[PDB]
C-alpha cells in the first residue's frame, strides 16, 4: 500500500500535466477562430484589404495549434498506458485485502467496484474523484475492523 | 466598542457598555460585574443616552430603547440601514434628541418616538456632531463617504416641530380593479349551453372514455418495453444529450447517471447500447459503470465516429448485473444528422 | 301546484383567509404555425433523404 | 406592416405590436401569419373565447395541419366548449409528422387531464410525451408536481434536477426547486435555486418573498 | 404564437 | 420573539389551536408593536370562531404596517362573511398593485363580484386563478358553484367533479353536484351520488336534507316525511335556514 501511493500519485501528475497542456490549445484555438472571423469580415475582393496580413499571420497560429496536438496525446497515451498500471495495482492490492481478513467474497464484492471505474478517459470522468467518494459512503455498513482502507480515507482526501 | 455613562459620581455611577457580541453591559458604582444584561438580536452600531432612557441601533435597523434598569420600551423602524448615530443637545431649548445618520443621504432626527426633520440634499454621511463651531452656538457638522465636507447652521427663529402630513397607505389610482371585458363573442356562447347543454355531457365521457382507453394501450405498449426514463426498484433516472462538440463527422454524446436513495448505493450495473448499423463506430460500446453514490451526478462520455451525412436514433440500456436481462431505463435517443 | 323546482343553493363560498406557499406548474403552450417556406424546405430535405437511401 | 410587428415582439413591444398585426387584418383579412399572433396573444391574458374565433377561421382557409388541431384542442376547452375540445386532439394525435411532435400533443392532453382531476390520467399523460420525447424539459417538471403529491420527494427532486439542466432559462423548475429543498432544511442549495428563479424571472411574487425568507436566516437568528 | 426569449410559454410571465 | 413562533409551531402541528392561543398570548403580550406575532393570532382566532376579537387585532397590525400582504386577506375574508362588498374591493385595491398574481387574492375578488350579482364578471375574475393554480379546493369549487346559478348546468359538472378527486370527504361538493345531474338525465346516478351525499357528513349541514325531497318529490311518497324530521334540530349554526324554510314549507305542503 506504500508502494502503490508512488503509482497514484505520478498519474495523477500526469493527468495533471494532461490538465495542463489543454488550456493552453484552447485559447490559442480561441485565437485561431478570432484570426478566421478576422479573415472573413475583411475577405472580400477589392482595395482596402490587403492580401497581406492574411497569410503569413495565419501559419504562426496554425503552428500554435499543432505544435501542442502531437504533444497532448503523448502524455495522454501514457496515461492510458499508466492507467494499466494503476488498475494492475489495485487489483493486486484489492486481492490482498480480500485474504488479509477473510471476506466472504461480497465484500470484494463491493470493493470490486469501489476501487475499479473502468475508464478510459476520466478528465471529464474523475477517476480521483471517484475514489474518494466511493469510500466516503462506503464507511457505513461493509463491515469493521479493516484499517487499510481507513487508512487510505486519509490519503483519500489528502491526495 | 460603545460605551457611555449617565455621568455622577461618588454616590452613583452607572456605565453602560455595547460589546461585540451583541449585548448590552451595565456596571454599577463600586462592584465590578456586570449587575444587569440585557441583549438585542443583532451588532449595536450606536449607543447613545436620552435624559432617562437609553436607546441602541440595530443593523437590523430597528432602534430600540431601554430605561435605566433596562426593559423594552418602544422601537421605530427605518427605512434604510444605519449607519451613524449621534446626541443632539441644545444648550437653549433644552432639547435632548437622537441623529440617525442612513445610508441613502438622509439625516433623520428622532425624539422619543416622533420624527423632527430630515435632510435630503448630500450623499452618505459616515461622521457627525452637533455643537457650537466659532462664535455660532447652533452648528451639526456632517461629512460625506468620498472626504468631502458640508456643514448646516440652524436659525433662532427655527423652532422644531413635528411638522409631519398623514401619508397614508394607497393614495394612487395606479390598478383600479383590473378585469378583463367579456364582448358579445361570449354572451351568444352562455345560450347555445342553457338549451342543448344536455347532448354536450354525453359527448364529452364517451369521448373521453376512449382516451383512457388510448393512453393506457399506448403506455403499457413502452412499460414492458421500458422505454422510460425513470425506474423503481433501481432507482437511477438517466438524461443524456449531444454536447457542442459533437459536431460534423466526430460526434460526442454524453449520458447522466445519479441515484436517487439517501444511502442505498447501488452497485457495478451494466449500459450497453444495441443500435441499427449505421456508418459509425463507438469503439468502446459497451461499458462497467462505476459505484454510483447516492447525490451525485455522473457525466458518461462517449465518441460516435459518423463517416457520412445520415441520421438514425440510438437505443442506451442499462442492465442490472447477472440476472434480470429485462433492461430498465432504456432511454431512445434520436439523433441529431450530422455531415 | 305545477312544479316546485326549489333548490336552495347556498349563495355562499370558501372565501380564502391566507396564502400558501404552493407548487405551479408550467403552462400549457400553443404550437407555432410553421411558414410555406418552412412548409416547402422541410419537404424538399425529406426528399433529400430518400435519394440519398438508394446512391 | 408585418415587418414592423414582428421586431416589437422581439423586444415584448405587445402594446405596440398589436395594433400594427390589426392593421394587416383590416385589410387584406387572409393572411395566416397574423390571424394567429392575434389568435395566441387573446388565449393568453384571458380571451379565450376570441382567440378561438380567430382559429376556426383559420382552419376553413383549409390549411389542415397538426399544428392547427393542437391550438385549436387548446382553446375550447379554456373557453369551456366540451364539444370540439377532445376530437380535435384525437385527429391532433394522428396526422403528426415526427415522433418529436407528437409528444406536445401527449403534453398538451396532460393539462386538459389536471383540468378534470384524473390524475391517474395526468401522469400517464405526461410521461408518453416523455418517452416519444426526452429532453422535453417542460415536462420533467410537470411530472414531478404530481410526484410531490402523492409523497415521493426524493423521486421528485431530482426530475426538477434535471428540468432545470435541460432549460438554462424558464424560472419554473428553479423556484420550484426551492419549496422542496426550504420546506427540508437545506437553506444552502435552497439559495442558488431561488437565486436563478430571480435571475431568470425578476418581478415574481413568491421569489420576493423566499429571498428575504432566507436571507434573515443568513444574517443571524 | 407563445415565445419571449429562448422559447418560453406566458400567462404566468405576463400578458 | 422567535422563540414563540417555533413553539407556536409544534401545537399547530401536532392538534388543536386551544392551547396554542396561549402561547401567543403570552406573545403579544411581550410585543404588542409586532405585526408578524399579531396577525397569525388573527387568524387564529377565526379559526376557532370569531368573539369579534379577531377583528381587533389586525387592524392593530394594519396601524403599525398598512401594506402587510398577509393582513389585508384577514380583514378582506373578515368584512366579506357579512356585507361591505363595496368595502372588501377597496381594502383589495390596495394590494392588487403588489401581487398582481395571487390565486387566494383572485378568488375573492371573484367571490366578492358574487355579492354584487356582477354574474358575469365573477367567472372572468376566477378563472384567472384556475389558470394560475390548476388544483385547489377552493377555486374549483367556487367555480361550479356560480354556474349553477347562471343555469349553465352542463359546464358546472364539469367543474364540481373536477374537485371531488382532490378532497373526497366533502359533504356539500356531492350535494351540488347531485344538483348538477338532475337538470341532465343521469337519475340513477342521482340517486348514487346522493347516497354517498347523507353519509360523509353525519352531523352539519341542513340543507341536503331539504333536497331529499326534491329527490323523492319525483314517484315517491313514503320517506320524504322522514327525510324531512330526519336531524331537524341545528345544535349551533347561523346558516340560513329560512330560505330554505320556505322550500320546507313546500316540502310539509307534500305531507299534509
Amino acid at each position: 500500500l506504500q508502494e502503490y501511493f508512488e503509482l497514484i500519485d505520478h498519474h495523477f501528475e500526469l493527468r495533471i500535466n494532461g490538465e495542463k497542456l489543454e488550456e493552453l490549445l484552447s485559447e490559442r484555438a480561441v485565437q485561431f477562430r478570432a484570426i478566421q472571423r478576422r479573415l472573413l469580415a475583411r475577405f472580400k475582393d477589392k482595395t482596402p484589404a490587403p492580401l497581406q496580413h492574411l497569410d503569413t499571420l495565419l501559419d504562426g497560429t496554425y503552428k500554435q495549434v499543432i505544435a501542442l496536438a502531437d504533444a497532448v496525446e503523448e502524455n495522454q497515451g501514457n496515461l492510458f498506458q499508466s492507467f494499466t498500471r494503476l488498475k494492475s495495482a489495485t487489483h493486486l492490492v484489492i486481492l490482498l485485502i480480500a485474504l488479509w481478513q477473510k471476506l466472504s467474497a461480497d465484500q470484494v464484492a463491493i470493493l470490486e467496484a469501489a476501487f475499479l471505474p473502468l475508464q478510459e478517459d476520466t478528465q471529464e470522468l474523475g477517476w480521483e474523484e471517484t475514489v474518494d467518494a466511493a469510500i466516503s459512503h462506503l464507511l457505513k455498513t461493509c463491515l469493521s475492523k479493516s484499517s487499510k482502507e481507513q487508512a487510505l480515507n486519509l490519503n483519500s482526501q489528502l491526495n | 466598542v460603545f460605551l457611555e455613562v449617565s455621568g455622577q459620581f461618588d454616590v452613583e455611577f452607572r456605565l453602560a457598555a455595547a460589546c461585540r457580541n451583541g449585548n448590552i453591559y451595565i456596571l454599577r458604582r463600586d462592584s465590578k460585574h456586570p449587575k444587569y444584561c440585557i441583549e438585542l438580536s443583532a451588532q449595536p452600531v450606536g449607543l447613545i443616552r436620552v435624559h432617562k432612557v437609553l436607546v441602541v441601533g440595530s443593523t437590523q435597523d430597528s432602534l430600540h430603547g431601554f430605561t435605566h434598569k433596562g426593559k423594552k420600551l418602544w422601537t421605530v423602524q427605518m427605512p434604510a440601514a444605519i449607519l451613524t448615530m449621534n446626541l443632539l443637545e441644545q444648550h437653549s431649548r433644552g432639547l435632548q434628541a437622537v441623529m440617525a445618520g442612513l445610508a441613502n443621504g438622509e439625516v433623520r432626527i428622532y425624539r422619543d418616538k416622533a420624527l423632527l426633520n430630515v435632510i435630503h440634499t448630500p450623499d452618505a454621511v459616515t461622521s457627525l456632531c452637533f455643537g457650537r463651531y466659532g462664535r455660532e452656538d447652533n452648528t451639526l457638522i456632517m461629512t460625506t463617504r468620498g472626504g468631502g465636507l458640508i456643514i448646516k447652521i440652524l436659525k433662532r427663529t427655527a423652532v422644531f416641530v413635528e411638522g409631519g402630513s398623514e401619508v397614508g397607505p394607497p393614495p394612487a389610482q395606479a390598478m383600479k380593479l383590473n378585469v378583463p371585458r367579456k364582448t358579445r363573442l361570449y354572451v351568444d356562447q352562455t345560450l347555445r349551453e342553457r338549451e342543448a347543454g344536455t347532448a354536450m355531457h354525453r359527448a364529452f365521457q364517451t369521448d373521453l372514455y376512449l382516451l383512457r382507453l388510448r393512453a393506457a394501450r399506448a403506455y403499457l405498449q413502452a412499460l414492458e418495453s421500458s422505454l422510460s426514463p425513470l425506474s423503481t426498484t433501481a432507482r437511477e433516472p438517466l438524461k443524456l444529450h449531444a454536447v457542442v462538440q459533437g459536431l460534423g463527422p466526430t460526434f460526442k454524446l454524453t449520458l447522466h447517471l445519479q441515484n436517487t436513495s439517501t444511502t442505498r448505493p447501488v452497485l457495478g450495473l451494466l449500459v450497453c447500447f444495441l443500435y441499427n448499423e449505421a456508418l459509425y463506430s463507438l469503439p468502446r460500446a459497451f461499458f462497467k459503470v462505476p459505484l454510483l453514490v447516492p447525490g451525485l451526478n455522473y457525466p458518461l462520455e462517449t465518441f460516435v465516429e459518423s463517416l457520412s451525412n445520415k441520421g438514425i436514433s440510438d437505443i442506451i440500456k442499462v442492465l442490472v448485473l447477472r440476472e434480470g436481462q429485462s433492461a430498465p431505463l432504456l432511454s431512445a435517443h434520436v439523433n441529431m444528422p450530422g455531415s | 301546484v305545477k312544479s316546485m323546482f326549489r333548490e336552495v343553493l347556498p349563495k355562499q363560498g370558501p372565501l380564502f383567509v391566507e396564502d400558501i406557499m404552493t407548487m405551479v406548474l408550467c403552462k400549457p403552450k400553443l404550437l407555432p404555425l410553421k411558414s410555406l417556406t418552412l412548409e416547402k424546405l422541410e419537404k424538399m430535405h425529406q426528399a433529400a433523404q430518400n435519394t440519398i437511401r438508394q446512391q | 406592416l408585418c415587418g414592423i410587428a414582428r421586431i416589437y415582439e422581439e423586444m415584448n413591444n405587445m402594446s405596440s405590436a398589436a395594433e400594427y398585426y390589426k392593421e394587416v387584418l383590416k385589410q387584406d383579412n387572409t393572411h395566416v401569419e397574423a390571424i394567429a399572433c392575434i389568435g395566441s396573444n387573446h388565449f393568453y391574458s384571458d380571451q379565450p373565447e376570441i382567440a378561438l374565433r380567430f382559429y376556426r377561421r383559420l382552419l376553413q382557409m383549409g390549411i389542415y395541419n397538426g399544428q392547427l388541431f393542437n391550438n385549436l384542442g387548446l382553446c375550447c376547452f379554456y373557453a369551456q366548449q366540451y364539444d370540439m375540445t377532445l376530437t380535435s386532439f384525437e385527429r391532433a394525435l394522428s396526422l403528426a409528422e415526427n415522433e418529436e411532435e407528437a409528444a406536445d400533443v401527449w403534453y398538451n392532453l396532460g393539462h386538459v387531464a389536471v383540468g378534470i382531476g384524473d390524475t391517474n390520467l395526468a401522469h400517464q399523460c405526461f410521461r408518453l410525451a416523455l418517452v416519444n420525447n426526452n429532453n422535453h424539459a417542460e415536462a420533467y417538471n410537470n411530472l414531478a408536481v404530481l410526484e410531490m403529491r402523492k409523497g415521493h420527494v426524493e423521486q421528485a427532486r431530482a426530475l426538477l434536477q434535471t428540468a432545470s439542466s435541460l432549460a438554462p432559462h424558464m424560472y419554473e423548475p428553479h423556484f420550484n426547486f426551492a419549496t422542496i429543498s426550504d420546506k427540508i432544511g437545506d437553506l444552502q442549495r435552497s439559495y442558488v435555486a431561488a437565486q436563478k428563479s430571480e435571475a431568470a424571472f425578476p418581478d415574481h411574487v413568491d421569489t420576493q418573498h423566499l429571498i428575504k425568507q432566507l436571507r434573515q436566516h443568513f444574517a443571524m437568528l | 404564437g407563445i415565445a419571449e426569449m429562448m422559447l418560453d410559454e406566458n400567462a404566468i410571465a405576463q400578458v | 420573539d422567535l422563540t414563540y413562533i417555533m413553539l407556536g409551531k409544534i401545537h399547530l402541528l401536532e392538534g388543536d389551536l386551544d392551547k396554542a392561543i396561549e402561547v401567543y398570548k403570552k406573545a403579544v403580550e411581550f410585543s404588542p408593536e409586532n405585526t408578524e406575532l399579531l396577525t397569525t393570532l388573527g387568524l387564529l382566532y377565526l379559526q376557532l370562531g370569531i368573539y369579534q376579537k379577531a377583528f381587533e387585532h389586525l387592524g392593530n397590525a394594519l396601524t403599525y404596517d398598512p401594506t402587510n400582504y398577509k393582513a389585508i386577506l384577514a380583514a378582506g375574508s373578515m368584512m366579506q362573511t357579512h356585507g361591505d362588498f363595496d368595502v372588501a374591493l377597496t381594502k383589495y385595491r390596495v394590494v392588487a398593485c403588489a401581487v398582481p398574481e395571487s390565486p387566494p387574492l383572485w378568488n375573492n375578488i371573484g367571490m366578492c363580484f358574487f355579492g354584487k350579482k356582477k354574474y358575469v364578471a365573477a367567472i372572468s375574475c376566477l378563472k384567472r386563478a384556475n389558470y394560475l393554480a390548476p388544483f385547489d379546493w377552493k377555486i374549483l369549487y367556487n367555480l361550479g358553484l356560480v354556474h349553477l346559478t347562471m343555469q349553465q348546468y352542463a359546464s358546472a359538472f364539469h367543474f364540481l367533479s373536477a374537485a371531488i378527486n382532490f378532497q373526497p370527504k366533502m359533504g356539500e361538493l356531492y350535494m351540488l353536484l347531485a344538483v348538477a345531474l338532475t337538470n341532465l338525465e343521469d337519475i340513477e346516478n342521482a340517486k348514487r351520488a346522493y347516497a354517498e351525499a347523507v353519509h360523509l357528513d353525519k352531523c352539519n349541514p341542513l340543507v341536503n336534507l331539504n333536497y331529499a325531497v326534491l329527490l323523492y318529490n319525483q314517484g315517491e311518497k313514503k320517506n320524504a316525511l322522514a327525510q324531512y324530521q330526519e336531524m331537524e334540530k341545528k345544535v349551533s349554526l347561523l346558516k340560513d335556514n329560512s330560505s330554505l324554510e320556505f322550500d320546507s314549507e313546500m316540502v310539509e305542503m307534500a305531507q299534509k
